[PDB]
């Protein structure tokens, strides 16, 4: 059995071997990882306070070279990421989201195609989807590399004026989607309707409408111009007062399917990890359950622990975190 | 007379998914932003972070260093820790 080994708990990491594993078993990231081709995309070499990529890929390779039950220790990993991103440093717990956000920031920009950034302009005559593709194309001149190959989309926002019926829109490429907790029985279908809903913005919320040259109400939607290769879903267990919402998410373990919230008319994703967070919103201690990409078994990986699991325990109220890929 | 609104307006989807709406600069900080959202949502600016193109905004950094422009949305997200 491949890729079944724990990662030693460091001092209030789980949030970060969460995640880790969530990568690990990330396919394709994983393979980019064993068969080194990193090396390829890295410009020159590191020093002792670069070596993100280095240290993340070796971690990678000695999860998947491990018998099951060897306890691996991330230790190495945790130095690197902490000076890259010095939130990081000493033994508090975090939260698993802001580490994916700082973590894959960090590889990515270790591994950019893009070696010398380039330094805005009217696309008003353009359709829609050309404007968004040249959006992307212009991002892309900034942000080109594996990393983002797999989690990179681009969300198209629509803002209408109520009164000039002015439609303005914009794309914004995005790594991960933080949902809302919608509505009793929620799914997530519900969130993600929640999320691309009509949103009215008025009163104090109300926009300046770059034609009416006044604050107006606005109705402003979005909808997803590309969908990524590998999709994180963020729930936002966040309730209003602060703590945590605790409400059971039914989310899909096969057949997610997102092509309602296309912006055109290939949005069909299967689960394969879910990082979750237990307990109170601090204090809390997290896990992931993950699917393996050879046999397709799910198991528990609770730092050192990794167990089986049927797919049946996969959803709980406490997933944070779903990764899914396209199928 | 006024204090004038800024000139540029950036959208933040709220814990509920709801946008609220921002007046603000090119130069505004993110300490400047997350003293914005609160006024809006009450909530405390050292438990929000704010995601925008896969980054999370950084204090003492501004908007027009993500190059984030007019309309663009920071997806507003706390911590479980
Ligand atoms: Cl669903
Ligand atoms: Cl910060
Ligand atoms: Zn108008």
């Amino acid at each position: 059995a491949q890729g079944l080994a724990g990662l030693r708990n460091l001092g209030n990491t789980c949030f970060m071997n969460s995640i880790l594993q969530c990568l690990s078993n990330t396919r394709e990231l994983r393979d980019y990882c064993l068969q080194r081709l990193y090396m390829r995309d890295l410009h020159h070499g590191s020093n002792a306070h670069t070596a993100l990529v280095e240290e993340f890929a070796k971690l990678i390779q000695t999860i998947w070279t491990s018998s099951p039950n060897d306890v691996v220790s991330p230790s190495e990993f945790k130095t690197q990421i902490q000076r890259y991103a010095p939130r990081f440093v000493g033994y508090n717990q975090q939260d698993a989201q802001e580490f994916l956000r700082f973590l894959l920031d960090g590889l990515h920009n270790e591994v950019n195609r893009v070696t010398l950034r380039p330094k805005p302009e009217n696309l008003d005559h353009l359709p829609d989807d050309e404007k968004g593709r040249q959006m992307w194309r212009k991002y892309l001149e900034r942000e080109d590399s594996r990393i983002g190959d797999l989690f990179v989309g681009q969300l198209k926002s629509s803002l209408t004026c109520t009164d000039c019926g002015y439609c303005s829109t914009v794309f914004d490429p995005f790594w991960d989607l933080s949902l809302p907790i919608a509505k009793p029985e929620v799914t997530l279908m519900d969130c993600m309707r929640l999320f691309t809903k009509e949103d009215v913005l008025d009163g104090d919320e109300k926009p300046t409408c770059c034609r009416c040259r006044g604050r107006k109400r606005c109705i402003k939607k979005f909808s997803i111009q590309r969908f990524p290769k590998i999709l994180v879903l963020h729930l936002k267990r966040f309730s209003e007062s602060t703590s945590k919402l605790t409400t059971f998410v039914n989310f899909p373990l096969r057949d997610l399917d997102l092509r309602e919230f296309a912006s055109e008319n290939h949005a069909v994703y299967n689960l394969y990890a879910v990082s979750n967070h237990s307990g109170t919103t601090m204090g809390g201690h997290y896990t992931a359950y993950c699917r393996s990409p050879g046999t397709g078994e799910w198991h528990t990986f609770n730092d050192s622990s990794v167990t089986p699991m049927s797919s049946s325990q996969v959803r709980t109220s406490d997933a944070y975190l779903l990764f899914y890929e396209l199928a | 007379g006024l204090v004038p609104r800024g000139s540029m307006q950036i959208f933040v989807n709220t814990l509920t998914g709801t946008h609220i709406t921002l007046e603000v600069e090119p130069s505004d900080t993110i300490e400047n932003v997350k003293a914005k959202i609160q006024d809006k949502e009450g909530i405390p600016p050292d438990q929000q972070r704010l995601i925008f193109a896969g980054k999370q905004l950084e204090d003492g950094r501004t908007l027009s260093d993500y190059n984030i422009q007019k309309e663009s949305t920071l997806h507003l997200v706390l911590r479980l820790r």
